[PDB]
């Protein structure tokens, strides 16, 4: 069938600049004088939204800055000028004949200036301690770029075990990321120690941002 | 108003079968094709097949032998059935529609999708814990030890939307954990109530946790 | 006018 090869896999574009995504088909998707090439945008937690149909026609609710072009086997989606809400996954799709097929997708994000995280730490809740578990939570909010390191310490000694990390998708308004880091111990081990510390190292500061508390 | 809604089993044991119903309104099935699309977590869209306005069907080339699509026009329902699911079949499953014309409504209307997890692990409700601290103040909600995905988190029944981050769930020992943070002006908390609202449909769990100062 | 009632486009 008609295989669609979508390029790039991912890229980041700064505000006001141009994002160019390409879709090449293994054979022509033209018939009856038109190209059966469609483009979709997909935001986190949402179904895809139609952007472009018939290679170059804009769907309902689709801003002028999204433009489709091409014919035959070579197609492009251009987004210019890039805006914050355009961070998303993008897919091409051919509908010339069965089976209908999709390109592999492009993750398009915003390139923006560095921003330091805002760090907060949370002791285990009284509710959780009753169940014999103890989770310590560190939020690192609204930073850029996505790369960041969290080091946990218990009574001053690094703890690289029982830690789970999770990043949000890029924010659609300020283009930042956030991350949660959760250290989970048995209640018995938690009650054995005093100081719990989350250290956030990010390219925006010489020294870590440190949040800490005593049990 | 064109609308589609998937109903699926949520959790499927390996080698068992999958049945999803797409219920539609605002259009007649005899005038539309209804298409099935799936998306493995973090991966791309895959066209599974369609039942066209005429009532015939077509399928994905590689999956055709495991797939069956049918419809009940009187009930405005389209059905997907898939045989012997394996871990590779874990995915969000969507229905979408397109008329007999090629125009701006081409795949313009989708269901919200239903997540199908292929696993023999046990459905487990979450434990929900409030995260209070030890100008602006940040609070949280810890949603621990549930299976399968998804959960929904809101703050103050949705009235509190700005300053909210809900972090993707992470799997450990066949149980998911996620957290949500919300940042509000310190003048409003604890003077005003802040409550996370958590739902885990698979276990029919619904719970509110007020964030109270320690 | 393109029409697709059965999986194939025709005019």
């Amino acid at each position: 069938e008609i295989v669609l090869t979508q390029s790039p896999a991912s890229l980041a574009v700064s505000l006001g600049q141009r994002a160019t995504i390409s879709c090449r088909a293994s054979e022509s998707v033209d018939n009856y004088g038109i190209s059966f090439m469609n483009w979709f945008q997909q935001k986190p937690g949402q179904p895809p939204k139609l952007l472009i149909y018939a290679a170059s026609n804009q769907g309902s609710g689709v801003p002028a800055r999204f433009s489709g072009s091409g014919s035959g086997t070579d197609f492009s989606l251009n987004i210019h000028p890039m805006e914050e809400d355009d961070t998303a996954m993008y897919f091409c799709q051919q509908s010339k004949e069965v089976p209908y097929t999709f390109g592999g997708g492009t993750k398009l994000e915003i390139k923006r200036a560095d921003a330091a995280p805002t760090v907060s730490i949370f002791p285990p809740s009284s509710e959780q301690l009753t169940s014999g578990g103890a989770s310590v939570v560190c939020f690192l909010n609204n930073f850029y770029p996505k790369d960041i390191n969290v080091k946990w310490k218990i009574d001053g000694s690094e703890r690289q075990n029982g830690v789970l990390n999770s990043w949000t998708d890029q924010d659609s308004k300020d283009s930042t990321y956030s991350m949660s880091s959760t250290l989970t111990l048995t209640k018995d081990e938690y009650e054995r120690h005093n100081s719990y510390t989350c250290e956030a190292t990010h390219k925006t500061s010489t020294s870590p941002i440190v949040k800490s508390f005593n049990r | 108003e064109v609308q589609l809604l998937e109903s699926g089993p949520g959790l499927v044991a390996p080698s068992q079968s999958l049945s999803i119903t797409c219920t539609v309104s605002g259009f007649s099935l005899t005038s539309y094709g209804v298409h099935w699309v799936r998306q493995p977590p973090g991966k791309g869209l895959e066209w599974l097949g369609a039942i066209w306005s005429a009532g015939n069907t077509n399928y994905n080339s590689a999956l055709m032998s495991r797939l069956s699509i049918s419809r009940d026009n009187s009930k405005s329902q389209v059905f997907l059935k898939m045989n012997s699911l394996q871990t590779d079949d874990t995915a969000m499953y969507y229905c979408a529609c397109a008329p007999i014309y090629y125009d701006y409504t081409w795949f313009a209307y989708w269901g919200q999708g239903t997540l199908v997890t292929v696993s023999a692990a046990k459905t487990t409700p979450p434990s929900v814990y409030p995260l209070a601290p030890g100008s602006m103040v940040t609070l949280g909600c810890l949603v621990k030890g549930y299976f399968p995905e998804p959960v929904t988190v809101t703050w103050n029944s949705g009235s509190l939307t700005s300053g909210v981050h809900t972090f993707p769930a992470v799997l450990q020992s066949d149980l998911y954990t996620l957290s949500s943070s919300v940042t509000v002006p310190s003048s409003t908390w604890p003077s005003e109530t802040v409550t996370c609202n958590v739902a885990h449909p698979a276990s029919s769990t619904k719970v509110d946790k007020k964030i109270v100062p320690r | 006018q393109l029409i697709n009632t059965n999986g194939s486009w025709h005019i």
